[PDB]
């Protein structure tokens, strides 16, 4: 869990185990290697590629995880776009990053080594600034309904996204890196300086009980458990 | 969902409740009016989905006489001659009667807890109150308190691994009595005939914990309020 | 959680607590578990002579004792309501410990999902999650363990057979450890036997319908109450609204949208912690002050009853010569 | 209710230590006459940790 | 005879410390009473 | 009590005991006899009857 | 059936009507032969024992000590002490001090 | 009744609390209208039989 | 106060009367008090945004 | 109680503590003698350290 962060709306735990709600349930898995391109306009309808690794799931795709270390190294073949945003109504956003400041509702004038400033473009204009890139950038997820997570914080949201775009490299660095078509999933982490140690998912009755005693080693002895569960039944009314 | 009276109207003279009219956009929501109730307790008149049904002796959602849940109804042979419904001290629904008739009908739970017996990180046995399967196991015996299922091929000598009372449970997943222990006896202030004395004599070791003090804390009242 | 997928998934969020909860209640059974199964045991020679009928035959006794008819002799008519005796209910119990039971005073729990009547008390208490772990054991236990105490006193020899002695041998060692007896012509237990007898006789007749019989009969009756009202308190805690509409959880659902269910269900599920957290307190106190009172009735049973003390005072109030136990 | 609990666990805590001084006085510093005090048998002597 | 039994003893005891029914039971306690503090 | 019952607007109890206000001072007693008509047009003002 | 209009059959109030004035019956057994009761009653407050639904003790609260027998849930009081009020207070004068 | 000021008004604006006005008929009783109170606690106006 | 008259008045305007206004006596006994180590006055303002 | 912070501009950690904090002063026959305190700083007119 090198590029995997839990994510968060507001301060982010430091150390323990939680049972939490995560998107963990890993639909695809596309590793892009050395000197390759990535780019898709992958909508949220199914993540059943070709370059998945392993066997991918049928299920519908929660979130999409960039995980690689955002460095200079890191290019886009659509220009200062990074990511196209297609959101409900046919609305376009564009989330554009430049070497110099734009004025709000205005555009970029001279159109590579120092400060980035990344903004929101509705129609070619500065709609939301963004702040300057931080040199420490190692995973990007967006969801579906519009949040983006960086490092696990969100630290912005747009409209619904129907279905986004990209195209990124890695340049001339040579280096392999990954994206995560997930799910969200009921789960115990175990987290050390905010950092993932162990995941348990709780799939299976033994891993349920050791969901409910929060440990991943349940001592010998007794515990209390459901005898089954209730699912689709039919339905009595009487009355007077 | 029954009622006494139900009106509805457009001005807040006499209503108990407001509901909130409101446009839904494509991303956006917006309240624009309020519809006001007027309503009385009761079971005169009633909600329905459109323009008396009871199923017996499988798990169903029932609404009986305004009670709502989750159970299994059967009937019983049982004769009440006072009242409509019963209700436990924690305000379930035990049982009603058919007023046509007069027979009783009984409310169980469809699902009970249980306990699962954890050895060495797996699940070997379970003791349950239902003669059902579950947590994946299939085989299961009988005893004067519950029913008690086990990874063992139930149609045994071995060591309990965990115990509680009387009842033990093997790593195979086998169920085991444990009896009281058993000493050979005291010795007696009896010098009167045949009388033994202990002899051969060996070490036992054995181990006990005691608590001395405990870890005092200290409050500033001010700086925790 | 009244078994609502939905108040489970609500209550994910509190989960350490439950976790609290139950953890501290099954390691405070253990600990009882282990410190019970560390204080007894039985003789198997001493259980094949505790009985009314051993007493009252000579078929144990040694070819020495050929005067004496039998185990018991005088103080036979005191012995016969504290021995265990055939003419009862259960194993191994007598007279005093029957009535005991029933003046003061099911298990199965397969009857409770049948559904052939309208549930009781305990099934009721059993859909609500709460169960009482099985007791029976440690009562059968208990009344074996008395047994193989009081049955241990006639037994001769270890090494071998049920071999016995008359229990006027016994009292007249016990009366020697006391002080030495020099007239050993003019020996008077009858009168010492008669007393006895007829103090146990007053002593069935009081249990049956003395300050220390009327000091026992009120602490047995107050623990016996005590235990009671906790369970009781917690099950009626569960009709408690907390400021919601209402309490059962299956209602809120069904009269509501799931938005403004959960907001009503929150209150419910925090009261109940809250609930079940006290009720944890009380059940851990009042496990110590019962581990202090074993503590106690260990030192009794170790001091007075398999062995006579020379603490003054210890094994009540006077010079004391043997202890019995029920 | 913090305050009324650490209360009640010193007050068990003291019965604790008078059992435990005690066991040291009867056990360890000397033999105890008193059967069964000192562990299930015939006691011949303490050690403490 | 009575050294040795001690010695043997001794060692059972490290051994299920490191790692004898009142052995569990004191450590059961002692555990508890860490747990209840906490 | 064979046809007398606590009257209720909710559920009834089963087994117990519980300090209630019911309908119970017995203002007057009618026994019917048999083969005998009870007529009456009974307004809600004394039963000296 | 109460002077509210409260119908209770078998003890559940099943229907309610606008409160009666008065009401009119003529009922007979026929050639049954079978003997009846008709009870005109009033409120009162007092401990009822129920089993199955039936009832089997009732305990009227219309003396000192039957105050007590109501207070302590229980018709056979053990010997002792239990606390109890010394009077009533019932029609009394008003007083009113005001600056 | 002790207050310091007490006014009476058919307009919400400003009032602490308002009463409800009803129509009682034989068997119904309906609201119809709202007296809003504004009041101040105090002992310098009293209401009195 | 003693029968709504004033018999004693402690000004809690030091170091120590502020521990006996705390302990709502004027005799202290010897031991050990919790306190505060400083007052906060005047304070300058830091605002950090996104 | 918020405990730290980070730039975003450079990924900088900055921690925040309160600026006072609780001790135990010593009384002994109505007089402060001496104070135990987590800062090294003067407190209730106490010079030596
Ligand atoms: C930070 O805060 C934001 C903002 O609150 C959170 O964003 C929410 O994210 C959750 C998922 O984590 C979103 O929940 C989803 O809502 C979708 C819209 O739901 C509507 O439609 C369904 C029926 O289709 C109705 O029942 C419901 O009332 C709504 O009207 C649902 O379509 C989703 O449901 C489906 O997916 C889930 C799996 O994700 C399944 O379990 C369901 O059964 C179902 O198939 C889903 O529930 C929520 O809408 C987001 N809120 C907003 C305002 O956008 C972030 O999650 C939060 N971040 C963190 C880390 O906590
Ligand atoms: C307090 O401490 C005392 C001792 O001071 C303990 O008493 C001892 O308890 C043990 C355990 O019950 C007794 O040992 C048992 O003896 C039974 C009979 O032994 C036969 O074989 C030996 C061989 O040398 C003969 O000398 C003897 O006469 C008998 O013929 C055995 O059957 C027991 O065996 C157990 O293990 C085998 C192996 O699996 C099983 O098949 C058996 O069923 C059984 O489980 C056992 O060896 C011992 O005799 C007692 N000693 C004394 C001096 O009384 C108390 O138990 C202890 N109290 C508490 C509360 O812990
Ligand atoms: C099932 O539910 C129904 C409906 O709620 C209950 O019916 C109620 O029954 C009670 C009696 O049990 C009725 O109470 C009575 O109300 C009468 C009307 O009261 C008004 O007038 C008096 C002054 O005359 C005012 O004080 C009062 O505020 C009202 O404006 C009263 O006249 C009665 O009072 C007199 O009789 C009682 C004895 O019955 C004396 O103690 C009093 O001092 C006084 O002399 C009486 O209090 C009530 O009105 C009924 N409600 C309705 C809506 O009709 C059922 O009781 C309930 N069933 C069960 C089994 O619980
Ligand atoms: C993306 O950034 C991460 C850091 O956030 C880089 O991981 C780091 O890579 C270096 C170089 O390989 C590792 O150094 C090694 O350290 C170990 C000590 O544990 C030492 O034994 C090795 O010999 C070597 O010096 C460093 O540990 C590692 N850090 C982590 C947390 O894994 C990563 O390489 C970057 N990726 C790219 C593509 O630039
Ligand atoms: C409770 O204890 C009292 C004494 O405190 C018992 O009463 C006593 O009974 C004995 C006989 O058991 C009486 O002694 C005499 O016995 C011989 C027997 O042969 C008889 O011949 C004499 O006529 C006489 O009865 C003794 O006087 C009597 N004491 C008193 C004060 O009444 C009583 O029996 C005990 N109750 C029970 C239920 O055991
Ligand atoms: C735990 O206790 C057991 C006994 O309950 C110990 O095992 C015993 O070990 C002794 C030696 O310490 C064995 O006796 C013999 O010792 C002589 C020494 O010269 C040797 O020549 C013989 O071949 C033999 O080993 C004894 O048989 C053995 N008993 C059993 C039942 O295995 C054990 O060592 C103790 N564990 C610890 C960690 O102290
Ligand atoms: C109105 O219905 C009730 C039942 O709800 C009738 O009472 C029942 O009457 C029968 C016939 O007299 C009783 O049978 C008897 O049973 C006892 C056993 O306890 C037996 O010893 C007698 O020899 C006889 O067989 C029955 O017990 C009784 N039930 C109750 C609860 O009292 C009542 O007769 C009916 N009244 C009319 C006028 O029809
Ligand atoms: C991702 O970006 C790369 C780089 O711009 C695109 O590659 C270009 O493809 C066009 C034809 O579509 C060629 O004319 C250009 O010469 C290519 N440029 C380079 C630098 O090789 C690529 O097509 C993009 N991928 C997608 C799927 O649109
Ligand atoms: C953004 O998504 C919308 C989804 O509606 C796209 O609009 C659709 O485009 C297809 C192209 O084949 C048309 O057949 C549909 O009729 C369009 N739907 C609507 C509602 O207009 C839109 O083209 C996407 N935008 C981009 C830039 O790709
Ligand atoms: C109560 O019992 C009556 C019979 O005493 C049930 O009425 C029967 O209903 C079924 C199903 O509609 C009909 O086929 C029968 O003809 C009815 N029998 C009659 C009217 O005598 C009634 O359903 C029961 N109520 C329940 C089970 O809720
Ligand atoms: C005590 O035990 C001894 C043996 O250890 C008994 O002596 C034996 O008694 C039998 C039975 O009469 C004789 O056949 C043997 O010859 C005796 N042996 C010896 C060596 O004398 C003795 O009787 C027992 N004592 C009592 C009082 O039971
Ligand atoms: C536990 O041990 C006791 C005591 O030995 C056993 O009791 C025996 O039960 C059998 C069967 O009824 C009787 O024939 C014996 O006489 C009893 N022995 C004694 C000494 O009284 C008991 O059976 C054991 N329990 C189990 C489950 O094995
Ligand atoms: C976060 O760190 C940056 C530098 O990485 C700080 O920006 C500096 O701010 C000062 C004061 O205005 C300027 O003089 C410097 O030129 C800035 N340095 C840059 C932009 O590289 C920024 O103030 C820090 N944020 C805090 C402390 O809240
Ligand atoms: C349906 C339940 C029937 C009764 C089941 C009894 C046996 C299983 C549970 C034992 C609980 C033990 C509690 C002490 C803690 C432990 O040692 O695990
Ligand atoms: C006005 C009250 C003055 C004091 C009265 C004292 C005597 C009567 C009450 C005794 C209470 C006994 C409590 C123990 C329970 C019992 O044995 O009944
Ligand atoms: C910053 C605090 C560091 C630790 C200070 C420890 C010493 C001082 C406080 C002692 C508390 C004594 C409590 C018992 C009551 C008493 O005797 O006063
Ligand atoms: C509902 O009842 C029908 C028969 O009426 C049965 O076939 C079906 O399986 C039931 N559905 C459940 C129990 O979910
Ligand atoms: C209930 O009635 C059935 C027959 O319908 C009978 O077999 C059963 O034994 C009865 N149960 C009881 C407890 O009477
Ligand atoms: C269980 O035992 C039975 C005894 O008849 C045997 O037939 C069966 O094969 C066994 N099952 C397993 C899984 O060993
Ligand atoms: C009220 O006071 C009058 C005298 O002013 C007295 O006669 C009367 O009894 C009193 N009424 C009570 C105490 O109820
Ligand atoms: C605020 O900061 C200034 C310097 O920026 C400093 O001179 C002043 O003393 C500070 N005021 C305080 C700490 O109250």
């Amino acid at each position: 869990f090198n590029n995997w962060f839990l994510l968060t709306n507001d301060s982010t735990f430091v150390s323990g185990r939680f049972v939490t709600n995560q998107p963990l349930l890993v639909n695809c898995l596309w590793p892009v290697p050395s000197f390759g391109v990535a780019a898709q306009e992958f909508c949220f309808e199914g993540a059943q590629f070709s370059q998945c690794n392993g066997v991918s799931l049928n299920n519908t795709v929660d979130v999409i995880r960039f995980n690689l270390n955002f460095t200079a190294d890191v290019q886009s073949g659509m220009g200062a776009t990074v990511f196209s945003l297609n959101t409900t109504g046919g609305v376009i956003l564009e989330i554009s990053c430049y070497n110099d400041t734009v004025r709000e509702s205005s555009f970029y004038s001279y159109g590579t080594d120092g400060p980035k400033y990344c903004y929101v473009l509705y129609n070619g204009t500065a709609l939301k600034y963004l702040g300057t890139l931080p040199p420490s950038v190692k995973e990007i997820a967006i969801s579906k309904w519009g949040h983006f997570y960086i490092n696990g914080y969100n630290f912005f949201s747009t409209f619904p996204i129907d279905c986004i775009s990209f195209n990124l490299t890695t340049s001339t660095s040579g280096a392999f890196w990954t994206i995560a078509y997930t799910s969200y999933t009921e789960a115990l982490v175990q987290v050390e300086n905010t950092a993932i140690k162990k995941v348990t998912y709780c799939n299976s009755h033994i891993n349920n009980i050791k969901c409910s005693q929060l440990t991943a080693n349940l001592q010998n002895g007794f515990y209390p458990v459901a005898s089954s569960e209730v699912g689709l039944v039919n339905k009595s009314v009487v009355l007077l | 969902l029954t009622f006494n009276k139900f009106c509805l109207s457009l001005h807040p003279v006499g209503a108990n409740c407001k509901f909130d009219v409101a446009a839904r956009t494509r991303t956006n929501e917006q309240v624009v009016r309020s519809l006001y109730v007027i309503y009385e307790e009761g079971d005169n008149i009633a909600g329905v989905p459109s323009d008396s049904v009871l199923h017996l002796d499988s798990c169903t959602d029932y609404n009986i006489y305004g009670k709502t849940g989750i159970g299994i109804i059967r009937q019983t042979n049982s004769t009440l001659l006072s009242g409509l419904y019963y209700t436990s001290l924690s305000g379930d629904l035990l049982g009603f009667k058919n007023v046509t008739d007069g027979v009783v009908y009984s409310v169980t739970p469809c699902d009970v807890s249980a306990q699962a017996a954890v050895i060495d990180g797996t699940i070997v046995g379970a003791m349950t109150s239902i003669n059902s399967e579950l947590l994946g196991l299939t085989h299961w015996t009988t005893t004067p308190n519950f029913y008690y299922y086990s990874i063992y091929n139930y149609t045994v000598d071995c060591e309990p691994i965990i115990t509680y009372s009387n009842i033990g449970v093997c790593k195979n997943g086998a169920l085991v009595f444990i009896n009281v222990t058993h000493s050979d006896g005291d010795v007696q202030p009896i010098s009167t005939g045949n009388v033994t004395i202990p002899t051969n004599f060996t070490i036992s070791v054995q181990v006990e914990y005691i608590q001395v003090y405990t870890t005092p804390v200290s409050i500033d009242c001010s700086r925790y309020v | 959680c009244n078994g609502n997928p939905r108040c489970n998934k609500l209550l994910t969020q509190y989960v350490s607590a439950c976790q609290t909860i139950e953890q501290a209640l099954a390691m405070g059974a253990r600990l009882e578990n282990m410190e019970v199964d560390s204080m007894l045991f039985v003789s198997e020679n001493a259980l094949k002579l505790a009985s009314v009928e051993a007493f009252n035959s000579t078929e144990h006794l040694d070819p020495i004792y050929k005067e004496w008819p039998n185990i018991g002799g005088s103080w036979l008519g005191g012995l016969k309501d504290i021995l265990p005796s055939h003419n009862s209910k259960r194993k191994y119990r007598s007279a005093i410990e029957d009535l005991l039971f029933d003046k003061v005073v099911d298990e199965d729990y397969k009857r409770c999902t049948g559904g052939y009547d309208i549930a009781d008390l305990v099934c009721a208490q059993y859909y609500n999650g709460i169960m009482v772990l099985p007791g029976v054991a440690n009562d059968d236990k208990m009344t074996m363990y008395t047994a193989s105490l009081a049955g241990g006193i006639t037994l001769g020899a270890l090494g071998g057979g049920a071999v016995a002695i008359p229990f006027a041998v016994a009292v007249q060692a016990r009366l020697n450890y006391v002080a030495l007896q020099t007239d050993v012509l003019n020996k008077n237990q009858q009168i010492l036997a008669n007393a006895f007898n007829q103090a146990i006789g007053n002593i069935t007749q009081a249990f049956g319908k003395l300050a220390t019989v009327a000091k026992a009969l009120a602490k047995v009756q107050d623990v016996v109450n005590t235990q009671g009202q906790a369970l009781s308190h917690l099950t009626v805690q569960l009709q408690n609204n907390f400021q919601a509409i209402s309490s059962s959880i299956s209602d809120i659902y069904n009269r509501l949208d799931p938005p403004s269910a959960d907001a009503q269900v929150d209150r419910l599920i925090t009261g109940r912690l809250t609930a079940l957290n006290a009720f944890v307190s009380q059940t851990l106190t009042r496990q110590a002050e019962v581990r202090a009172s074993r503590q106690l009735a260990k030192d009794k049973v170790n001091e007075c009853v398999r062995s006579q003390s020379q603490r003054f005072g210890f094994c009540g109030n006077g010079t004391h010569l043997f202890s019995l136990a029920n």
